[PDB]
C-alpha cells in the first residue's frame, strides 16, 4: 500500500569512500566516573511504543528490497535501541553507565539466546553501597526502562549476596557473594535445541486452540493460532527515513499472562517450562549453582508481536505468534545510580573459560545473526 | 490554644490582613476592647448601652446597664481587670462604673466627679485612673478596702503648676514598672508620676515633647517604646528607659505625606511593639496603617473597610485587629485567616507546591514506656504568651436564662 522509498546521495557508496554506512552514534559529554568520560548516544533512534529498531542500508543490488539490516558495532556489543535515554557507555571500556541522579535501567546486548550454548563475561567496575547493577538475562520482551526480574522475560542477579530475581522477588537460592570493584561474572546458560524448542511451542499450538476454546469470535484467534508456525518468519520490516538518516522499525512483542495449562496428570495447572535450562554464574571463576532450570518457552505461542486487531480480522494477513530471528534471550544488563558494567565478548579478553565444545563465544552467535539476517531477507527478496 | 500548634505553622505573622467579621451593631459605637483573653469583645456604644460579644460567634451573651449603674450617656472608653474578670467604664454620664460579671448586670460601685469622662485605664482591678474634662490632674479612683470613699489623690506634684504645660487628658500605666503613670497634658508636656500604691508620687518627667494637644499615649506591653499622638499630623514614638528616673529620646516621627491628615487611635504590638497601627482622620481615609517601628516606613496597609475607623483594640491571643466605624457605627474585624489544609485528610498525605523531582530509590522494584504525663497544662503558644493562669470565663446568667427563652 505505500511505495519502497528511495534512496539518497550519501547511499550510493562507492569504492573509496571510508565512512560507515550506518551514521555513526552521535555521543553526548555524560559525566565523569571511574577516571573516564562516558557517552549517552544523543541523535540514534531508541526503541519505544514497543517497537525495536536497526539501522538500515540501501543495498542497491537487490531489487523487491532496496535495503539490508545492519548493526553499529564491529564485534558483539550493546545495540544502543533498547535502552535508556540517560544511558552512557564509553569507547574505551564498553561500561555502561547512568549518572548518579539516573536510576534502575536496562540495556541489551543484540546477541540472541536461541538454543546451544554460549558463554560470555561480564565485567564490573564501581559497585559501591550507593551505586547499584543487576546482570543477568532478559528476552525481546522485558523492557529497558524497568530493571530486569520484575516479570516472566528476564531474569538477574543481586549486586550484593546476588539474590535471584524473578518477579521482582529476591530468592536466596545461589551460593551469598557481593559484588567489588573488580569481579567478573561468567555465564553458562545452557539452551533445549531448536527441534525440542519446536514441539513443544507446536503442543501449545495445538493446546491453545481449541482444547481451553470451548471474546465474540473464537474460530480467528484459533485460524491466527492455525497459522501458528514453530521457525517460520513474520516479519515487516520497512526503511524509514529519521533525523536525516535512514533505519529499520521492526515489530516487537508485548507483555502477556502467565503461560499455564492443564495437564490431567498431575491435577495442578503446569507452567511452561524449557527443556533442561540452567542459569550458572561464575564469581572468579569458580560455580556458584543452577539459579534458574524453568526458563520460559517463547517461540510462536507464548510471544505476541503487535498486531491490529480490529484490522486485520475485519478481513493477505499476518499473525501475532511469529518468529522474526530477534526472538529469544539477550545479553542483558542493568544499572544504578552510576553503577558501571562492561561486558565481555571474545574468548581473549576471557579469563576464566571452562573447557565445553559446545560452548561458543558471544561474538559467534553475533555473526551467526550476521549469517541469519541478510539470507532470511534474501528468501523474502523472491 | 492548641489549634496553633497544629494549625499548622504559618501563623505568627504579628498582623492580620484580611478582614474576616463584622459586627452589625445598629446602635453606633465609639470604643472597642478585647477580653484580656481572646473571648470577648466589649463594645461601647452611643445611646449609653455597653454591649459585650462573645468572640466565638459574633452575638452577644450580655448587654450590661440593666439592674444598676447603666451609664446614661456615651461611653467613650472600657478596660478590663488583669485577669478580665472586672470592668471599669468610663462615660459621659460623669460615672466611673466598675462593673463585676459574676453579678453580670449589677455594678459593682460607681462614684459622681465634676464633669464628663475621657477615658480609663486600669492598673490593679481596683485603682483606676480617670480623665476629668479640663482639670490640669487626673483623679485616680483607688477603690479602698471601704466602698464609698475613693481617694481621688491629684495627680500632680504639691507646687508644680502645669498651666502652660497643659491639662491631663490621657494616662496610660506602665506594663512592666505598674508604679509609674504616664499622663498626657494640652500643651506638650508629659507628666510621669511614681505612685507608691501613702501617696507621695515623683515628678520623674515632665518635658514639652511640642506645642500640640496630646490626644492620646499608648505603652508598648514591654514598656520599651513609647508613642504619642499630637495634635499635630504627627506621631512621636519614643525610647523609654526607667528603673524613677525616667528618660526618653525621639527615634521616629509618623506622618500622612499625602493627605496630611490626622492621627485617631494608635496601637502597638505584643512583644516589644515591632508594629504600630494608626487610624486616619479624614475623608477616603479607608484604611489602618501599619509600620515596621524601627526601619519606620509604612510596612502594610489593611485595606478593608469603607470609611473612617475611630478605636483600634489588638488582642493578641486571637491576633485580631477590632475596629469601630466611625460612620455606619459597624465594627470591622480582622483576623489572621489560615487556610485548610487536605494534608489532615491522611497520615501520609504532604501538600507540594512545585512538581518534585522524586530521585529512584533501589526497592521500588523490590517487591512504649516514654515519659507520659498529663498533669502539667502547656505553659506556653506559639505566640510566647501566658497561657495556663486560668481566665474568667463569663458567668452565663443562670439567674435570668430561665426566662430569657421568654421575651429577652
Amino acid at each position: 500500500s505505500v511505495p519502497v522509498i528511495p534512496y539518497l546521495d550519501y547511499d550510493i557508496v562507492d569504492l573509496g569512500s571510508d565512512i560507515k554506512k550506518p551514521d555513526f552514534p552521535q555521543l553526548s559529554e555524560s559525566h565523569r566516573i571511574n577516571e573516564q568520560q562516558y557517552y549517552i548516544t544523543e541523535d540514534t533512534p531508541l526503541n519505544k511504543r514497543n517497537f525495536m529498531y536497526q539501522p538500515c542500508a540501501a543495498n542497491l543490488m537487490l531489487d523487491k528490497l532496496k535495503y539490508c539490516g545492519t548493526d553499529y558495532f564491529d564485534k558483539s556489543s550493546i545495540n544502543l535501541m533498547d535502552r535508556s535515554d540517560k544511558l552512557a557507555f564509553s569507547l574505551d571500556d564498553h561500561s555502561v553507565s547512568v549518572s548518579e541522579n539516573c536510576g534502575w535501567r536496562s540495556v541489551r546486548s543484540d546477541v540472541c539466546m536461541k538454543e546451544g550454548k554460549i558463554y560470555w563475561e561480564v565485567e564490573v567496575k564501581n559497585v559501591s553501597d550507593t551505586s547499584h547493577i543487576r546482570c543477568g538475562i532478559s528476552r525481546r520482551e522485558a523492557s529497558t526502562e524497568t530493571p530486569v526480574g520484575c516479570d516472566f522475560y528476564g531474569y538477574s542477579i543481586r549486586d550484593k549476596g546476588l539474590q535471584v530475581i524473578h518477579e521482582g522477588r529476591l530468592h536466596t537460592v545461589l551460593k551469598p557473594h557481593e559484588m567489588q570493584a573488580g569481579d567478573r561474572i561468567g555465564f553458562l546458560l545452557t539452551l533445549p535445541s531448536l527441534q525440542s524448542q519446536s514441539e513443544q511451542a507446536m503442543d501449545y499450538s495445538l493446546k491453545r486452540i481449541q482444547e481451553l476454546n470451548n471474546k465474540f469470535n473464537k474460530e480467528f484467534y484459533k485460524f491466527l493460532l492455525r497459522s501458528c508456525e514453530p521457525t517460520n518468519v513474520v516479519r515487516d520490516q520497512i526503511a524509514i527515513r529519521y533525523k536525516n538518516q535512514l533505519f529499520y522499525e521492526s515489530t516487537d512483542y508485548v507483555k502477556t499472562t502467565k503461560p499455564e495449562y492443564y495437564d490431567n496428570r498431575d491435577d495442578m495447572q503446569k507452567f511452561y517450562e524449557l527443556e533442561n535450562s540452567s542459569f550458572e554464574v561464575f564469581v572468579n571463576g569458580v560455580s556458584h549453582g543452577i539459579a534458574f532450570e524453568g526458563l520460559t518457552p517463547f517461540l510462536p505461542p507464548f510471544s505476541e508481536l503487535q498486531y491490529n486487531e480490529k484490522f486485520y480480522l475485519h478481513h493477505e494477513i499476518r499473525n501475532k505468534y511469529v518468529n522474526n530471528n530477534r526472538l529469544g534471550y539477550y545479553a542483558t544488563l542493568s544499572s544504578f545510580q552510576g553503577g558501571t558494567a562492561s561486558i565481555i565478548t571474545e574468548a581473549m579478553e576471557l579469563k576464566f573459560l571452562p573447557k565445553d565444545v559446545d560452548i561458543k563465544t558471544l561474538n559467534d552467535i553475533y555473526n551467526e545473526q550476521i549469517a541469519s539476517d541478510i539470507v532470511w531477507d534474501l528468501i523474502d527478496e523472491i | 490554644a492548641n489549634l496553633l500548634l497544629q494549625d499548622p505553622f504559618g501563623v505568627l505573622k504579628e498582623y492580620p490582613e484580611k478582614l474576616t467579621h463584622t459586627l452589625e451593631v445598629p446602635v453606633a459605637a465609639v470604643c472597642v476592647k478585647f477580653s484580656p483573653r481572646g473571648d470577648y469583645l466589649a463594645v461601647g456604644c452611643s445611646n449609653g448601652a455597653i454591649i459585650i460579644y462573645d468572640m466565638d460567634s459574633l452575638k452577644p451573651i450580655a448587654m450590661l446597664g440593666t439592674h444598676s449603674g447603666a451609664h446614661t450617656r456615651s461611653v467613650q472608653s472600657v478596660c478590663w481587670s488583669n485577669d478580665g474578670r472586672y470592668l471599669w467604664s468610663s462615660g459621659r454620664d460623669w460615672y466611673a462604673k466598675l462593673w463585676d460579671m459574676t453579678q453580670p448586670t449589677k455594678c459593682f460601685q460607681q462614684y459622681k466627679f465634676d464633669g464628663p469622662l475621657w477615658s480609663c485605664h486600669v492598673v490593679r482591678w481596683n485603682v483606676c485612673i480617670v480623665t476629668v474634662v479640663e482639670e490640669p490632674t487626673a483623679y485616680v479612683l483607688t477603690l479602698t478596702d471601704r466602698q464609698n470613699a475613693f481617694h481621688c489623690f491629684p495627680l500632680l506634684e504639691q507646687d508644680q503648676d502645669i498651666s502652660g504645660h497643659g491639662y491631663t487628658l490621657v494616662a496610660c500605666p506602665h506594663p512592666t514598672i505598674e508604679s509609674i503613670i504616664i499622663t498626657g497634658t494640652s500643651k506638650g508636656w508629659i507628666n510621669a508620676f511614681q505612685l507608691d500604691l501613702e501617696d507621695k508620687i515623683r515628678c520623674c518627667y515632665e518635658e514639652k515633647i511640642a506645642n500640640a494637644n496630646i490626644k492620646q499615649i499608648i505603652i508598648s506591653p514591654s514598656g520599651t517604646r513609647i508613642a504619642i499622638n499630637g495634635s499635630d499630623r504627627t506621631i512621636r514614638q519614643y525610647q523609654l528607659i526607667v528603673e524613677h528616673s525616667v528618660s526618653i529620646e525621639l527615634e521616629h516621627k509618623y506622618q500622612d505625606i499625602i493627605n496630611r491628615l490626622q492621627w485617631n487611635t494608635i496601637f502597638f504590638s505584643n512583644h516589644s511593639g515591632e508594629y504600630l497601627v494608626a487610624s486616619a482622620h479624614g475623608s477616603s481615609a479607608h484604611d489602618l496603617y501599619l509600620w515596621e517601628t524601627s526601619s519606620g516606613s509604612l510596612v502594610r496597609v489593611l485595606e478593608g473597610a469603607d470609611e473612617e475607623l475611630l478605636d483600634i483594640d489588638w488582642n493578641f491571643y486571637s491576633m485580631r485587629i477590632a475596629s469601630n466605624g466611625f460612620e455606619s457605627g459597624w465594627v470591622y474585624m480582622w483576623s489572621i485567616v489560615i487556610p485548610p489544609k487536605w494534608s489532615a485528610l491522611a497520615p501520609d498525605f504532604e501538600e507540594v507546591e512545585e512538581n518534585i523531582d522524586y530521585q529512584e530509590k533501589e526497592n521500588e522494584f523490590d517487591i512504649e514506656e516514654i515519659a507520659i504525663d498529663l498533669c502539667t497544662p502547656e505553659k506556653y503558644d506559639v505566640r510566647g504568651n501566658d497561657i495556663s493562669m486560668p481566665s474568667f470565663v463569663i458567668p452565663i446568667d443562670y439567674e435570668g436564662v430561665i426566662i430569657q427563652q421568654h421575651w429577652a
